[PDB]
DNA sequence: TCCCAGCTCCCTGCTGGCTCCGAGTGGGTTCTGCCGCTCTC
RNA sequence: AGAGGGAACCCACU
DNA sequence: GAGAGCGGCGGAGCCAGCAGGGAGCTGGGA
């Protein structure tokens, strides 16, 4: 119920650090599974022209 | 301790065998030519020095 | 600096007295550890002279902060005489264990600001770590599954609708 | 040498156990339920 | 001549095995067999 | 007058 | 005997493989 500027209360600094960890681990995580997408997309069709 | 329990089991193993072997002559053996240092000193300092947390054989 | 304490405490000594004693024979040979001693970190140089080794000296040396461990041994001994000699091998070397830095057993401890300055050591510095080779080497504490207790899961494919463990 | 001597007909078939396990190695050193080729050190060789 | 019971053969379902797992880059460290026993000066 | 190796592990950067 | 050199000591997803279960023909007897 408080904002940046009046502070998050020290629960709801918990809480937010539990918020924000999700999207660190969701940006770690799905870079390497993009990849190989992207690997496998392109040695299957890399000579079609 | 982990370590040290393995360590010492293994510088018993090697006491044995000296002591088994001397003794199959026969003859009395010795108590600190049985007892080789170099297990336990080198196993610690590798242990500590390399981070591989276990025997020198067994890396992976 | 207490897990240290108490490992070279207590489970050093529990894990030498918890050994099962030698038994080996065609006379009847039986070895027994007793009591362990951990002296103070030394040096012995070629020569064989034993000297007290700094930490500074064994980081600019490349040198091992280690300390001799001492053990009693008692050897009994049954040639098929009906009785037995006991000899006891009191203080046997039988290696070296690194030491944690301003722990209980290291030369650092308990010393003043000035002791520390005059051996060339920051009153600041933490300690707690350890020196192999010259090489400052701090062990970092794993996280483990705990022992003794019931845990119940449920896995997802598996042919177990639940499953405890201990 | 086996062969010239006759050996005993159970070291040849010994030895030529050892020498498959050894030439196909070094093809390959992944194969799974056989031991790995050891040089040194714990280290595994690295096959072709 | 013809009706059954027994053998033959193909499909279906299940289990075990094998291969894969982002792109670059800058530092650091340890390790590169060892005990031994015949052999040589 | 072009020396001059390698593997493993850890930490770190985008 | 010292010096020494070599001899020995995790998870996910396509294939192979087997096993169990019906059609279907064939010899024996109605």
């Amino acid at each position: 119920e408080n904002s940046y500027l009046a502070g998050l209360t020290p629960t709801e600094f918990f809480f937010h650090a539990m918020g924000g960890r999700e999207g660190l681990i969701d940006t770690a995580v799905k870079t390497a599974e993009t990849g190989y997408i992207q690997r496998r997309l392109i040695k299957s069709m890399e000579s079609v022209m | 301790a982990f370590l040290f329990r393995g360590m010492f089991k293994n510088l018993l193993k090697e006491v044995r065998i000296y002591a088994q072997k001397f003794i199959d002559r026969g003859k009395d053996f010795n108590l600190e030519l049985a007892i080789k240092t170099r297990i336990i000193s080198d196993g610690l300092k590798y242990s500590l020095a390399t981070g591989n947390w276990g025997d020198q054989k067994k890396a992976h | 600096l207490d897990s240290f304490d108490e490992f070279i405490q207590m489970s050093v000594q529990r894990i030498v007295e918890d050994a099962p004693p030698i038994d080996l024979q065609p006379p009847r040979y039986l070895l027994k550890f007793e009591q362990i001693y951990l002296s103070k970190p030394t040096h012995w140089e070629r020569d064989g002279a034993p000297s007290p080794m700094m930490p500074n000296e064994a980081r600019l040396r490349n040198l091992t902060y280690s300390a001799p461990l001492y053990v009693d041994i008692t050897k009994t001994v049954i040639k098929e005489g009906e009785e037995q000699l006991q000899t006891q091998h009191q203080k046997t070397f039988i290696g070296k264990i690194p030491i944690m830095l301003r722990s209980t057993y290291c030369l650092l401890n308990g010393l003043t600001d000035r002791d520390l300055c005059e051996l060339n050591e920051c009153p600041l510095d933490p300690g707690g770590y350890f020196i192999i080779n010259g090489s400052e080497k701090v062990l970092i504490a794993q996280e483990k599954m705990a022992t003794n207790t019931v845990y119940v899961f449920a896995k997802k494919d598996s042919k177990y609708a639940y499953t405890g463990e201990c | 040498r086996n062969e010239q001597n006759g050996a005993a007909a159970h070291v040849i078939a010994e030895d030529v156990k050892l020498l498959q396990f050894h030439v196909a190695t070094m093809v390959d050193n992944e194969l799974p339920g056989l031991p790995r080729a050891m040089q040194k050190s714990g280290r595994p060789l690295k096959s072709l």
